């Protein structure tokens, strides 16, 4: 399953400093937790490195439940828990994960580069021929990861006074894909995210930022 | 730059010269014309010099091959493969320099009389003081400097006094007074002029 679910109540009860650090800088903390989970699993199972080589930690029962209408710039870069109804869901797309490039001037295969969620990885020179010139994805030596966008809106029962429901995009990666379905009512834990490539710099209006939730844990609300 | 000593030369050969590198504190230790001992290591330094032929060369082991329009041929191909000439020359890297034949066994270093005396050992200055007190030192120096030469006592004495020399001076007007004597030997063939000169040289 390559994914370990950690209860936030248990983490806080055992060690409260990590739990208090967790929602303030979850990108770094979840990176650390993934490395430590890999170590503990490989210690327990030596032969599991040829299965996944990456363990994802999903934080559960986070107490910071904010409804979609209440996310602000205060919440940016923080682990939030929200609930809502999945309204749309792309197909599982393959996203570059450890991308190898071809120098299409000398055909050298430029070593694996990590693909962050924030920006396109663009190589500099070719290590061999030192060309800045065009590269291309080596799609045979690249490893990919599963990607899926969902739109989640507030449950119509929650939106109440006479006002419209609010929706956020969420990104499910590599285990979380196909865990939701248009119509599902879910609990979403993720990092409220600001900084990838959407900032409206095109003078098409005010310098506002598009935000997304990097889903970290998805919990449906139903029988199975 | 140093060069091979005369006693090391094989037949028909010019003395080899290698350049030695002196570092932080050894850095001013060898003066031109000094017989010196260099302790250190013989190293190779990459030197840029060819057209004897294409020689040994280094290139990447990665098997790249330029595409059409970018064929790894010519200068572009040599640049792409990281090709460079492995040409080297030998250089000595000296950690330490010492005179080959030290004058005083004690310690080298402004050169005052006391500095020279302190530079000596105890037995060395015993001997220096002894011969300074030597009555008949003039004759003794003439005989011990030119043992194999018979007669020509005046030439021995004059060459000795040349070796000791006078006192240079400077006049208040700036005139410089020569303080070291010059000697010219004029003579018939085979009267040992060249021998006096060789004695003094050695
Ligand atoms: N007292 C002396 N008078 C003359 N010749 C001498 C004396 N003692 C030695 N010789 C020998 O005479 C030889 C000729 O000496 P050299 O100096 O070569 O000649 P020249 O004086 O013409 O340069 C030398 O080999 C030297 O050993
Ligand atoms: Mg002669
Ligand atoms: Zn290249």
């Amino acid at each position: 399953r390559e994914s370990l679910v950690v209860n936030y109540e248990d983490l806080a009860a055992r060690e409260h400093v990590l739990a208090y650090f967790l929602p303030e800088a979850p990108a770094e903390l979840l990176q650390i937790f993934d490395e430590a989970a890999l170590e503990v699993v490989l210690a327990m199972y030596p032969k599991y490195d040829r299965i996944t080589n990456h363990i994802h930690v999903r934080i559960s029962h986070l107490p910071l439940v904010e409804e979609l209408r209440s996310l602000r710039q205060l919440h940016l870069n923080q682990l939030i828990r929200t609930s809502g109804v999945v309204t749309s869901c792309t197909g599982v797309l393959p996203q570059l994960s450890m991308v190898k490039y071809n120098c299409n001037k000398c055909n050298f295969v430029l070593g694996p580069f990590c693909q962050s969620q924030n920006q396109e990885v663009k190589p500099g020179s070719c290590p061999e021929c030192q060309s800045a010139g065009p590269f291309e994805v080596n799609m045979e030596e690249t490893i990919y990861q599963n990607y899926q966008r969902i739109r989640i809106q507030e449950s119509p029962g929650k939106v109440a006074a006479g006002r419209l429901p609010r929706s956020k995009d969420a990104i499910l990666l590599a285990d979380l894909v196909d865990s939701c379905k248009p119509g599902d009512e879910i609990e979403l834990t993720g990092i409220y995210h600001n900084n990838y490539d959407g900032s409206l710099n095109t003078a098409n209006g005010f310098p506002v930022f598009a935000t997304v939730i990097l889903a970290n844990h998805v919990a449906k609300k139903d029988n199975k | 730059r140093i060069q091979e000593t005369q006693a090391e030369l094989p037949r028909g050969s010019i003395p080899r010269s290698l350049e030695v590198i002196l570092r932080a504190e050894a850095v001013e230790s060898a003066q031109a014309g000094d017989k010196c001992d260099f302790t250190g290591t013989l190293i190779v330094v990459p030197d840029v010099s060819k057209l004897s032929t294409p020689g040994a060369r280094a290139e990447t082991n990665s098997r790249v091959s330029g595409v059409d329009g970018y064929e790894t041929e010519g200068i572009r191909g040599l640049r792409a493969l990281g090709v460079r000439d492995l040409s080297y020359r030998l250089v000595f890297l000296a950690c330490c320099v010492a005179p080959t034949n030290p004058r005083f066994g004690g310690k080298e270093l402004e050169q005052t009389a006391e500095s020279i005396k302190n530079q000596m050992t105890v037995k060395e200055w015993e001997k220096v003081f002894e011969m300074s007190q030597d009555k008949n030192l003039y004759h003794n120096l003439c005989t011990s400097l030119f043992p194999t030469i018979h007669g020509n006592d005046e030439v021995k004495r004059g060459v000795l006094l040349m070796l000791f020399g006078g006192v240079p001076k400077t006049t208040g007007e700036g005139t410089s007074l020569r303080g070291d004597i010059n000697v010219c030997i004029v003579g018939d063939p085979s009267t040992a002029k060249s021998q006096f000169l060789k004695h003094v040289e050695e």
